[PDB]
RNA sequence: GAGUCU
């Protein structure tokens, strides 16, 4: 009776860089860090996979 | 070209003159449209020269026909376009202008010399009041200030009576009417009646500029400048951009301003305006000259067009960007290039891959050179051709430069020498450089996209230097600790860790094998595992007493794999080593034991083995990691859900206020800290001995081979740390600001953290990337600070004769001995002559080395503490003999004359600090401290020894401590100290001082989060400057009514109560104080700051009970980061808040006067009747108790101790050891491996000034600081010829100082302080005779050490002989 | 100014 509000999705304190990383629950904040940050730097390759 | 020393010196107007090849007249550069220098330009060919090679401007006069011609018709000498970026030029100033170097430059120069301030300075200069040059009568005072008005009164009265003036003119006037030889005889004479501290400070700093100024043959004229020098135009270029656009320097823009003034102002003067207007202008003109000078100093910095300021000729001189970091003590480098590295675990350890088209650009002009020999290229253009279109001969020829001509490889960042490295280039077919993956722990260097420098040693030499010294097979120690950085790692420990190991039966049980090569047969026949145990032949050399080889065969119960890997092993190493399952602790000895007894060769070829076996079995084990391989314990969600029903009762007992804020955040840490340690010890004891096999008996158990167990064990990478995060517990966070969060995160990554869980995990996240990124450059700045003092040091003689050494005790500290005496004492010359314990045969000799031998036999016979030649008691004047220093750690063997130390030494200490600040804090998710140092527990029985212990008997029956400063040792049989403690402040001890204790006994009881302040004396409690609302504050509850007690310290106290401090007095029952037993001090405990107080008013105590609780929260785990200030306090040698106080003669002390509170101690000693009085704060408790033979150095308040203090009254031996012990004791948390010899490198330069007392026969006389070496130099000739000897004291100094206190100004002005240096150095006349490593760097010329050593003494007997 | 290795 004490709750006012709730979260409204699972993913709302992560940036739209960390979303993409599939469990990102079970990485380090250190490595998931650089993982987002990489994931901006991946050239597109000949073949869309 | 070459020269012996350069000289700095004030440029007279003259001076300025002769560098000068003409006048620039005029601010105009070139013509738009014919692009030519101007007529009496700043780009003017009449005065700097021409534009092309040996051709005048109109064209008349071209090419070397016309040698030494000077053009009559443009006016242009035919000479080299070099010529432009070396005449310079001038400007007559119409009117003088102040050098703002020698004005602003505090000491103001002009104003310390003038004994006039700068304040009265500035106002002559922009024309706000004159002053007085020379009172005619003595009715107008000199250098004092008259307003415009009181000029005018002056002015009406008395006229030429007085030559007032205003503006720079009236300055020089003042400094050019001065007489040096008439004011410093004044200062001299006047100075006897007074004699004060700072009057006698300043006035003698007067006598030293006054006297130094006459003997530079500098004039103060020259301070302000009449006529302004020009740089030439190619050091300032007007050049043109690939388009039409053109770019200058902002030097052009600046000397505009300057000529642009000072020709309106001639064109004002011949128009005789007013002053008003001539004022303006003069102000403009020192404006725009303090502008060029230096732009941004006297005021706002004049900016361009960009908004940022126009960069001044002071600005490329001084600091970072300035010409000395830059561009001189640093370089860019031709035959030079870099790539991303890559692994070569096929090349061998002197070798590197070196990609084709690198080597081939690199390596151009040997090519050229091989090609006109073998005569496939007739000329140079010719071979350029072959060359660039790769033709296959060229290949070959390229190919056969390389063989055997060694590359040197560096890294980012160059922390220490092994940074560079020297290999054998082995061209490959890729683009990118492959590296020894045993060199990659010297470098730092992982793949996962690191670049690597190359370059070319070109010259023979460099191609000897390069195998000889920086080759990778002779750099295997570490120059910092004599242990072998070249050590395997990840996937090699692995292999020889999966390798050694056995197991239970397995394929083939109890077998029994010819050889080590039979082993081998049947594991890759298929028919044993590497972990069956087996007896196996093998042979073991074992090294006899003289050089040879003594062989011995035996039966040996081991491993399959273990036999195999004995073929690495070379002979000389018993079996024993392989015997063992193998971890990266473990092989690393093998390297060092191998290096020992055999060499170099055999151990770079054993190292090579190891690193080809390590990989290829790695492979061969399949090891891998997978989600099943993180076992949780079964037990994980008992021991939380015990854990947090504990803390909820603390959190329960806050809501009632029973416990507090602080306790309950210590005490709840202290709960979840422990839970973590109880979840860790589950995981390993359900994870190392899970394994539980069926032998061919029955059933047994073993280590378990779960894969990420054995990565971690065998310390292949991980270690149980990682694992608790991984399988087990995750644990407390650290806030960002270091303080630990008060919930930490019980799951673990195989389960997952949720939402909350990450979001706490981000906050210590982001704080140990961010030290990586911010706090890495205090750490550098250090390695930087330690260089500059260190620099010039080098081992110059082998044996200095001096018989002096510093004791070294072994590092017993805290249970296990941390530091043997044979790690601190080894490679070390024995000082004294050190038996055994029998004083009746000499042991070891005076000068001899210790070798690892010799080493074995001091355990043998138990020496306890050894005296060893150092460093800083070498009596070398010029650098260190090799004695002192020892044994070269990096190299095993002794130093060599000529090596470098200052800057290994420097580097050793630099290198640990900065590349921590990287390392736990990329790697560092979580905090891990545990510092709930409740009770002592001794381990081996002995008599309980305290020393330094002054304890009283309680109430309970309980001896209670009442010392800060109490230890505790642990006296075995003989009566030799094994394990010492810190038994802290108001402790309880099991028992007393001598009496015996059984192992595994609490010793020692007490409260960790809590400061106890305990009693001397029983009877009552009572209140003394306790006003409620000023000192102190109260708070109470319900029904009876307990009310605490806080006492405010001077940040949360009014300005009323400042000056009461407040204490608990003691009294008996009629109500009058209770003496102290044995001396005059009625009780009085005063309470600090924070300190919460149960007991009120008028209570009934015994001895021991506890007044006050000082709370003690330091929550901050001690990273690199926390403690590497206290590193560099100690190097710059800074007093602390509250210095401890020391007795500064022995003899027999009485107490004295007092002064409201605070202390006097007239000490009166027995031989020295005269007294030493010194005044003492009232809030320091003291520890001696008056009357008693107390000596030089004794602690008589409690607290830490200046080294100040330690080196003037207990010698430099005593403040090495506490500079040594502080520093080190920092870097020992961290596991940082330094010998104390290099940090005794540095103490010996912060060391290196002194004082002189008593007058010489020089003109050291009295005051003068100068440094030690050139005092003792006076000191062999006056103890032998005679006359008046000098007396002395040694002074210490901080790094950031001692490099700034160097004679050579060029390494002073290249370390900081750039602008400083240079006017001090160039006001005394100061010449630097390029003694040191800078210097030389500088000047670009050979080394004054390491192989250059040879050559600098062959000049330097030239200098001699005639 | 946006990055890469520490
Ligand atoms: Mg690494
Ligand atoms: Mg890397
Ligand atoms: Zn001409
Ligand atoms: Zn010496």
């Amino acid at each position: 009776d004490q709750v006012d509000y709730m979260d409204v999705s699972t993913q709302q304190v992560v940036s739209v860089g960390a979303s993409l990383i599939p469990f990102l629950e079970h990485d380090d904040a250190n490595r998931a860090l650089m993982g987002a940050n990489m994931q901006r730097q991946a050239v597109p390759t000949l073949r869309a996979d | 070209e070459e020269f012996d020393a350069i000289k700095i010196a004030l440029a007279s107007p003259d001076m300025i003159r002769s560098w000068s090849f003409g006048e620039v007249k005029k601010p105009e550069t070139i013509n738009y449209r014919t692009f030519k220098p101007e007529r009496d330009g700043l780009f003017c060919a009449r005065i700097f020269g021409p534009v092309k090679d040996y051709e005048c401007l109109c064209g008349k006069y071209k090419r070397l026909k016309h040698r030494g011609v000077i053009c009559e018709k443009c006016g242009v000498e035919v000479t080299q376009t070099k010529v432009r970026r070396e005449r310079m030029g001038h400007i007559e100033l119409a009117s003088p202008t102040a050098h703002i170097w020698f004005l602003k430059s505090l000491p103001s120069r002009i104003g310390l010399l003038l004994d006039m301030p700068l304040r009265d300075i500035e106002r002559v200069l922009y024309f706000e009041s004159y002053v007085v040059i020379e009172g005619g009568m003595t009715n107008l005072e000199r250098q004092q200030i008259l307003t415009e008005e009181q000029y005018l009164d002056a002015l009406e009265e008395f006229g030429d009576e007085f030559d007032a003036k205003m503006g720079a003119e009236a300055i020089q006037a003042l400094l050019k009417s001065m007489d040096l030889e008439q004011e410093c005889e004044q200062l001299r004479e006047e100075l006897n009646e007074t004699n004060s501290e700072t009057k006698r400070k300043k006035l003698t700093k007067r006598i030293k500029l006054l006297e130094a100024f006459v003997q530079s043959g500098n004039k103060p004229e020259w301070m302000i400048l009449t006529v302004l020098p020009v740089l030439p135009p190619d050091l300032r270029p007007l050049v043109p951009l690939d388009g039409g656009r053109f770019a200058t320097s902002d030097l052009n823009d600046l000397y505009r301003r300057v000529i642009n003034r000072n020709n309106r102002l001639k064109r004002l003067l011949d128009l005789a305006a007013p002053d008003i207007i001539v004022r303006n202008e003069k102000r403009m003109l020192q404006e725009a000259v303090d502008a060029l000078l230096d732009n941004g100093r006297r005021g706002r910095a004049i900016t361009g067009s960009n908004k940022r300021p126009l960069k001044s000729l002071a600005d490329m001189i001084k600091g970072k960007q300035g010409r000395f970091r830059q561009n001189l003590l640093g370089k860019r480098v031709d035959y030079s290039g870099r790539s991303v590295i890559t692994v070569g675990p096929y090349l061998r350890l002197h070798q590197c891959g070196l990609p084709k088209k690198m080597a081939l650009e690199l390596f151009k002009p040997f090519i050229y050179g091989k090609l006109e020999l073998r005569g496939l290229a007739t000329t140079i253009k010719a071979a350029k051709k072959m060359v660039e279109r790769e033709e296959a001969v060229v290949w070959d020829i390229l190919d056969e430069v390389i063989r055997e001509h060694p590359v040197l490889l560096n890294r980012a960042p160059t922390l220490h020498r092994l940074g560079i490295q020297a290999f054998e280039p082995v061209l490959i077919e890729g683009k990118a450089i492959q590296l020894h993956p045993l060199v990659c722990a010297a470098y730092n260097a992982d793949f996962d996209g690191d670049q690597m420098a190359v370059h070319v040693p070109l010259t023979l030499e460099a191609q000897l230097e390069a195998r000889a010294l920086m080759m990778s097979t002779n750099n295997i120690l570490s120059p910092a600790n004599g242990e072998p950085i070249i050590v395997p790692s990840q996937d090699v420990v692995l292999g020889l860790y999966y390798m050694t190991r056995d197991c239970v039966n397995a394929k083939g049980e109890g077998m029994v094998l010819t050889g080590p090569k039979e082993a081998e047969r049947l594991y890759r026949s298929g028919l044993a595992s590497l972990h069956a145990r087996v007896k196996v032949r093998i042979t073991e050399y074992e090294k006899d007493a003289n050089g040879e080889l003594v062989a011995k065969t035996s039966l040996k119960d081991t491993t399959v794999g273990r036999a195999i890997l004995w073929m690495i092993v070379p002979k000389g190493l018993p079996y024993s080593i392989v015997n063992q399952a193998l971890g990266k602790k473990a092989i690393s000895k093998m390297l060092n034991t191998c290096y020992r007894i055999l060499g170099l060769k055999p151990t770079v070829i054993f190292a090579d083995q190891i690193m080809y076996t390590g990989f290829a079995y790695a492979a061969r084990s399949g090891a891998s990691v997978g989600i099943d391989d993180m076992v949780i314990p079964e037990k994980k969600h008992e021991i939380i859900s015990e854990a947090e029903a504990e803390v909820a009762e603390i959190q329960e007992q806050f809501q009632s206020g029973l416990v507090t804020a602080g306790e309950r955040y210590n005490k709840v840490i202290d709960i979840w800290a422990a839970a973590n340690d109880r979840v860790s010890k589950a995981m390993m004891d359900n994870l190392q001995t899970e394994t539980v096999i069926n032998r061919d008996g029955q059933e047994e158990k073993q280590v378990s081979f779960n894969s990420i167990y054995m990565m971690a064990d065998s310390g292949a990478r991980g270690s149980a740390a990682q694992i608790r995060q991984l399988a087990g517990m995750r644990g407390l966070m650290a806030k960002p600001d270091g303080s630990i969060i008060e919930t930490p995160i019980t799951a673990n990554f195989r389960e997952g953290l949720n939402v909350l869980q990450y979001f706490i995990s981000t906050h210590g996240a982001r704080k140990g990337l961010a030290d990586t990124a911010l706090k890495t450059a205090n750490s550098g700045y250090l390695t930087r600070r330690l260089v500059d003092v260190a620099q010039d040091l080098v081992v110059t003689e082998d044996d200095c004769g001096t018989h002096e050494g510093i004791m070294m005790t072994p590092v017993i500290e805290g249970g296990d001995v941390k530091e043997p005496l044979r790690d601190r004492v080894l490679g070390r010359v024995t000082a004294e002559d050190v038996l055994k314990p029998g004083t009746a045969d000499i042991l070891v000799p005076r000068n001899t080395l210790l070798h690892e031998q010799w080493c074995d036999l001091l355990e043998e016979n138990s020496v306890d503490a050894v005296k060893v030649r150092s460093v800083v008691s070498c009596d070398t004047d010029f650098g260190v003999c090799a004695h002192c220093y020892g044994r070269d750690l990096a190299r095993g063997h002794i130093i060599n004359k000529g090596e470098a130390i200052g800057v290994i030494a420097a580097q050793s200490i630099g290198e640990p600090g900065t590349q921590l600040t990287m390392r736990t804090f990329h790697i560092g998710g979580a905090a891990s401290r545990a510092a709930a140092e409740s009770s002592i527990q001794v381990k081996n029985k002995g008599s309980i020894k305290l020393s330094n212990v002054k304890s009283v008997v309680n109430s309970s029956g309980k001896l209670v401590i009442t010392s800060r400063n109490t230890e505790l040792k642990l006296i075995d049989e003989f009566g030799r100290t094994k394990e010492s403690y810190k038994v802290p402040y108001g402790a309880v001890l099991a028992k007393g001082d001598g009496e015996q204790v059984a192992g595994g006994e609490t010793v020692a009881n007490w409260d960790p989060h809590t400061m106890p302040v305990i009693t001397e004396v029983s009877g009552f409690v009572r209140f003394t400057d306790m006003i409620d609302g000023q000192t102190i504050t109260r708070q109470t509850d319900e029904l009876t009514g307990l009310s605490s007690l806080v006492v405010l310290d001077s940040a949360e106290r009014t300005a009323g109560g400042k000056d009461l401090r407040p204490a608990l007095k003691i009294v008996d029952a009629q109500g009058n104080d209770v003496l102290i037993p044995g001396t005059d001090m009625p009780a009085q405990y005063f309470l600090p700051g924070k300190a919460i107080v149960q007991l009120e008013d008028g209570v009934q105590i015994s001895s021991g009970d506890t007044l006050a609780r000082i709370p003690q929260e330091s929550g901050g785990t001690k990273d690199i980061t926390g403690g590497l200030p206290r590193v560099a306090d100690l190097f710059e040698a800074r007093r602390p808040k509250e210095p401890a106080i020391l007795a500064e003669i022995s003899g027999i002390v009485s107490f004295g006067k007092e002064t409201k509170g605070k202390r006097r101690l007239v000490i009166t000693p027995v031989d020295g009747s005269d007294p030493y009085e010194e005044m003492i704060p009232k809030w320091r408790q003291l520890n001696v108790f008056e009357g008693e033979r107390v000596e030089r150095g004794d602690v008589i308040s409690d607290g830490p101790e200046a080294p100040h203090d330690i080196l003037r009254l207990r010698g430099v031996h005593a403040v090495t050891r506490y500079i040594v012990n502080e520093v080190q004791d920092v870097y020992r948390l961290q596991g940082v491996k330094i010998n104390d010899k290099h940090i005794e490198v540095i103490v010996r330069q912060m060391l290196r000034k002194a004082t002189i007392v008593n007058a010489g026969s020089s003109d050291f006389l009295e005051g003068e600081q100068v440094e030690y070496s050139r005092v003792k130099i006076a000191n062999r000739e006056l103890e032998a010829n005679g006359k008046v000897g000098a007396t002395y004291s040694r002074d210490l100094l901080g790094i950031t100082k001692a490099s700034l206190a160097t004679e050579s100004f060029i390494s002073a002005a290249s370390f900081q302080e750039t602008t400083r240096v240079l006017t001090e150095a160039a006001v005394a006349g100061k010449r630097d005779e390029l003694r040191g490593l800078k210097e030389n760097v500088i000047v670009g010329r050979l080394i004054p050490a390491g192989t250059g050593y040879a050559y600098h003494q062959d000049r330097m007997r030239r200098r001699a002989a005639g």
